[PDB]
């Protein structure tokens, strides 16, 4: 959806540090804390929110600040691969950002139960990409 | 208004009763002429609850021996208190080779002589003594027990071979002297259930103190 | 807002308010003097010295009461937890937040302190006839702390309305919310185990009942997180 | 509080917050040439710069967001749809300010964004076998803008997901209400027709869709102010 | 006799006989700029850099010679195992030192030599038709290593007769016994895995057959000790 996301796709391979942006928009009257966690390449989402916690996380309170970015530290989409013939460089780099409810949602009577938080992401200065491919689905088609 | 009365030696100073011990010619209780008695300043009442207002205490004490007959009549028997250093092992007879142990301080007194006393330092091997902990020393419930807290045993008995031709009874006094307190707690407020722990009456729960009518009527 | 980063996690913590230094004193090292003269405690400044956020706890209108013990709450999840586990010797100071998310119509007041050595006493049998010296579980309740069944007498039979004689702060939900304590290292050894003797417990009973008109969330969550001031262990396993 | 004062007009807007100037460019006159070399362009400084309020929109937790198209919207009301009519070339800077009155009991997002050459594209029929381009509806909306009917593309196969590519600012309700954007003359001319060609649309869609719990006024008014920051006409009819 | 020390271990090796450094560098950790740019990653100086002593392999009048792989054969036993397992990407120098306890009464003369990618192949089925690549114990022996099967072709086609144009390092009996390599990074990669791929290989084979007149010890022991020269890790799991 992103237009990092779509751009890459006009490309081979790439890499650099990422930044996750998290926008609470629910009520002002609303507060609370939820644990934003990101597991670099390899270790399985957490089991639970404990675990989660113990490795890179920011507990994140709209109570206080209505909006948190997360930096994620390096992505290298360059580990080739080869699947079932689209041999495309897979990132086998797949970080893994996570949100828990680091406690439940609080809110005063004449409030809405229920928020939305919206992500906004977008890559960071140094970042790269490599060789071009016009992989594109969206064709022009003639009348 | 002088606020030397409110130091902490003047409140724990003041020689106490901490220990009676009785040798009765004939009877049940201590049936050899003599008896060990384990250092223990809760002999005295009141003591624990004014210590346990602090968690770390130091201090030094000086024990006092007022011996005398039932009656309170002074008699000409001689006596040996023994002291049992925490660590050495106390008497079981009335001639174990413990009273000839060295090591461990004896003081022979008659009857006829005023009271015996005697300091003893602070023993314990701790920076002090500290009447809570929490944890267990690295079957069976050693909660809340701290170790090193054993100030020693005064084993009292009637010099001599055989047994003493009247009835006696030790009373013990001590006093301690040059205290240092740390932390703090609150002061007890449930009746106490036994030397060991704070265990406490789980439904004879009762306010800290008496209670009113209203709020409002005094 | 101004959020404290010290380690691989980031609590998003008011800018400053007040905070009780306990005792008087911030959590150090040693000179150099110990239970080891020949033995040169390594101090972990690496992952010892991090955010630890322990899973907040639910106030209800009838939450009695919540504790835990020190050093033993974190010796669970945590690469503290590593060192408390294959350390012999401990000796660490403390730093713990006490926070409290809810409303403007919301109401209560929690009083949070530290008490040094605090020995539990269960009900003794039920009336008081049992030598039952409290479980492991009152002992040393995890990270997940434990209930108090009696908060009037602190379960020792000492009365909370003293409790304030510690280490103490306030957390009156018209008023603030996060409130700080910085514990240093209390105890009357230099060095003491990490794994069998609790250096203290955190207190934090609802002295003002929480309450709200119907219809707002009735749990508010008080979350607690703590930062090792000072780490310090001799000799591994 | 504070309210700027430039023209027979007053609005009571805040002190001063954060302004997002469009592509970094603050609207400027002209160098000294043109699409008129020996035509010296009047520049309307008279009551072609005042504050212009358009009619309020209302949102709902059903709204599908709202567009305008300028020069298009003010070529209607105002003295400078007296110029833009009575014109032939024109050139003009501007700057939009969207405000949002509502309460801490409501909560919502708004994006508000600027898109140069936003060519619209309806249904194309009903599943896409008509080359039916939009109606004179859609294409200038006048004073009272037009609703988006698929939120999703813009109206246009472009994603909204993307849309912050653009001049934008957020409103968020738990954290504002007013947001400014200030554009620039973007085209690929000089001096450009004002009444057929319309430099750019002013977008602002609910992202996070209103909301209130049952009883608060559910109609929040979105109020849409702006400036001809730099008219420039030449050759009157 | 000089015993070195560096960590909680003492291997009281000869005073400083010959040690050779891999093709002549020594192992360092990264100027500023690697697989990770926004990413400083940790070095461990901790219980990382400490001796590691394998345990010692029995050298037989018929062993055909063994073989380590690197750095997969601590990542097993150690903290520096620790440290493999939990971390992502991972760039580590190293210090191999090989020691042999022998009477002057004994002889033989072993090859030590340290081979980068060494890329094993067994017998491809029998006689050479199956592309079976070796098992999982021949790609990764952990710490106890592995026996040559073909000790001739160094069991992938190459042959031991010119293993010596890699870092080597010669221990003849009737000379010497320990014998050091000091061995860098090698990878066309900043920062490569410490768990899948291998960055090299440690040989030692008997060259010179073991041999004894009848009655003396007929195994000699070769002990091998390593230490990590500047680990390097990046992002735990």
């Amino acid at each position: 959806s992103t237009l990092l996301g779509q751009l890459c796709g006009y490309y081979t391979q790439w890499s650099g540090s990422l930044e996750v942006t998290f926008m609470f928009t629910g009520s002002f009257m609303a507060t609370g804390k939820m644990l934003i966690a990101y597991t670099p390449p390899g270790g399985p989402l957490p089991k639970d929110r404990a675990t989660a916690m113990l490795g890179t996380h920011v507990i994140w309170d709209f109570g206080l600040q209505s909006s948190v970015t997360l930096v994620i530290p390096w992505i290298s989409n360059t580990h080739y691969r080869a699947h079932a013939r689209d041999g495309v460089f897979d990132y086998y780099t797949t970080g893994l950002v996570s949100i828990w409810y680091q406690t439940n949602y609080v809110v005063p009577i004449g409030a809405p139960n229920t928020a939305y938080i919206i992500a906004l992401a977008a890559a960071q200065k140094n970042f790269t990409m490599k060789l071009c491919k016009d992989a594109s689905d969206i064709l022009q088609t003639g009348t | 208004h002088s606020t030397a009365e409110t130091t902490l030696d003047s409140f724990f100073s003041r020689a106490g009763l901490v220990g009676e011990i009785d040798l009765p010619l004939e009877g049940t209780t201590n049936p050899n002429g003599y008896a060990n008695w384990d250092i223990d300043i809760t002999g005295y009442a009141q003591m624990r609850r004014k210590v346990e207002l602090f968690t770390y205490m130091r201090f030094d004490a000086e024990f006092t021996f007022v011996a005398c007959t039932p009656t309170g009549g002074v008699v000409p028997q001689l006596l040996q208190y023994m002291f049992v250093p925490p660590g050495a092992p106390k008497p079981d007879s009335r001639e174990s080779l413990a009273w000839q142990t060295a090591t461990n301080p004896s003081v022979f007194v008659k009857l006829s002589d005023p009271p015996a006393q005697v300091s003893v330092p602070f023993m314990s091997p701790a920076s002090a003594y500290q009447w809570f902990y929490d944890g267990y020393p690295t079957k069976d419930l050693e909660y809340g027990a701290c170790p090193n807290n054993m100030m020693g045993t005064f084993s009292v008995r009637t010099v001599g071979t055989s047994k003493s031709k009247y009835p006696l009874v030790v009373r013990i006094y001590m006093r301690m002297k040059h205290v240092r307190a740390w932390i703090p707690r609150p002061m007890r407020n449930q009746n106490y259930l036994f030397k060991a722990n704070p265990n406490y009456a789980g439904n004879s729960i009762k306010p800290t103190g008496a209670s009113r009518t209203a709020i409002t009527t005094l | 807002v101004a959020q404290l980063t010290i380690g691989n996690s980031t609590i998003t913590t008011q800018e400053a308010a007040n905070i009780i230094v306990g005792y008087g004193e911030w959590p150090s090292y040693c000179s150099d003097s110990d239970a080891t003269a020949v033995d040169k405690p390594t101090r972990p400044d690496v992952s010892v010295n991090r955010f630890y956020t322990l899973d907040t706890k639910l106030w209800e209108k009838s939450s009695k009461g919540w504790y835990w013990k020190f050093p033993d709450v974190l010796t669970e999840t945590g690469v503290f937890g590593q060192n408390a586990q294959f350390h012999y010797l401990y000796r660490s100071g403390f730093c713990i937040h006490v926070q409290c998310n809810a409303s403007k119509f919301h109401q209560g007041a929690l009083l949070v302190a530290i008490l040094p050595e605090y020995v539990i006493g269960t009900v003794a049998g039920g009336t008081g006839t049992e030598d039952s010296h409290p479980p492991y579980k009152q002992t040393q309740p995890g990270a997940d702390g434990f209930e108090l069944q009696h908060p009037y007498v602190l379960d020792a039979g000492i009365p909370i309305s003293q409790l304030t004689v510690c280490p103490h702060q306030w957390i009156n939900l018209r008023t603030n919310n996060c409130a700080t304590i910085i514990v240093p290292y209390i105890n009357a050894l230099p060095f003491d185990s990490a794994l069998n003797h609790c250096n203290f417990g955190l207190l934090v009973v609802p002295i003002s009942p929480l309450d709200y008109d119907q219809g707002a969330t009735p749990v508010i969550p008080i979350t607690i997180t703590l930062a090792p001031m000072c780490s310090e262990f001799a000799g591994l396993r």
